[PDB]
């Protein structure tokens, strides 16, 4: 009983680590992507 | 009693594991949100910024 019950509430609490880190990295990099072009833009702009 | 001492040998060991991937876990957390937030006040400056002009 022991071991199954603190083994499901590791599961559970390293999911919910999993779910806070996972797709942020997505995010991170597709923004950074966006300050790429974003970049571009004001630099084209700035040098009109 | 053999089988209750081989199942705390299973549930010391499923412990450690458990325990010890879920500190990586913890380690490897936040950096991505931290750049993540920092670059979406970056671009809500200039979005700012763009609107007054």
């Amino acid at each position: 009983e022991s071991y199954d019950a603190l083994m499901k509430d590791q599961h559970q609490k390293k999911q919910e680590i999993e779910e806070e880190l996972a797709k942020i990295i997505e995010e991170v990099d597709t923004l950074k992507q966006l300050f790429k072009e974003i970049d571009e833009e004001k630099q084209r702009e700035r040098e009109l | 009693k053999q089988k209750s001492d081989e199942w705390a040998k299973k549930v010391e060991t499923c412990r450690e594991q458990l325990q010890e991937e879920i500190d990586r876990l913890t380690v490897e957390k936040e950096k991505k949100q931290e750049e993540l937030r920092e670059l979406r006040e970056r671009d809500q400056k200039e979005q700012e910024e763009k609107d007054r002009r």
